[PDB]
Order: structure tokens, then sequence, then C-alpha cells
């Protein structure tokens, strides 16, 4: 009972957070064990899209990278910020709402 | 703005750290070898 309790709950996490983890580590590929970017994952709805890039482009400038793929109903995001503008970077997804 | 960006420029910075290192051991090294080389000659020449 004890094996298939976690064997469920396993299933139950993995069938939810496949599809989000599958889009968004295809974005940064291969960038995400790399010191010098640093990677932020974080969901976004068709209407908080617009929200979220206004807050991160203000607080961020013209040099953080913001991509988004889809997946059937709403986008994972991915900023992608220079090392040692985490604070920055986080403070802005706060401000709005959307956190990590 | 691609991923290709940073992503292919990332992979330059590493190269860029590497000589770094490198040549400040490889200058370093022959400041080490110059020392004993020299106080060599201060033997060779100082019992002759």
């Amino acid at each position: 009972t004890r094996q298939k309790q976690e064997l469920e709950e396993e299933l139950a996490l993995a069938q939810a957070y496949l599809e989000p983890l599958e889009r968004l580590a295809a974005l940064a590929h291969g960038l995400d064990k790399s010191p010098f970017l640093r990677v932020i994952p974080f969901l976004l709805t068709e209407k908080e899209l617009p929200l979220v890039e206004e807050a991160l482009r203000k607080a961020l400038e013209d040099r953080y990278l913001l991509a988004h793929e889809a997946y059937a109903g709403g986008v994972p995001a991915l900023v992608v910020v220079h090392r040692k503008e985490v604070d920055q970077a986080k403070a802005a997804l706060s401000r709005a709402g959307v956190a990590e | 703005g691609l991923i290709k960006s940073l992503a292919e420029k990332e992979k330059q910075l590493l190269e860029r750290l590497e000589a770094a290192k490198k040549e400040a051991e490889e200058r370093v090294k022959r400041a080490e070898a110059e020392a004993k080389a020299l106080l060599e000659e201060a033997e060779a020449k100082a019992k002759a």
C-alpha cells in the first residue's frame, strides 16, 4: 500500500506538470545549468502576460529575455536574466502577483 | 531575440575564462623556473 500511494502521488503531479516543464526546458535548452545566465520559470495566463512583460521591462530595461511557448490554454513563460540581477527580476514578478 | 544569442555567447564566455586561468599559471610558471635557474647560476659562479 505504501508503494501504491507513492506511485499514485507521483502520477498525479507528473500528469499535471509534464507539459509545462517540457515547454520551459525547451525554451532555454542548455542554459539552465550555466552560472552566467539565471532562469526563472513561472506560469502566466493570457490575461496576465501583458502585465508581467511591462513590469519586467521597466524593472529590467532591455537586457532581459522574456520567452513563452504554449501548451494548450495558458503559456508557461520563462524570463532569463543575468546573474546578480536575480533580486530585481523577482521583485518585478512579485509586484504583479506572479511567483516562481 | 532568439535563445541562440545568449546560448552561443555563454560558450564563448567560458573560453575567455579558460585562457585567462591558463596564461595566469603559464606565466607564474616561467618565473618560478627562472628563479631556480638564476640561483643555480649564483651557486655555480659563487663556488668557482
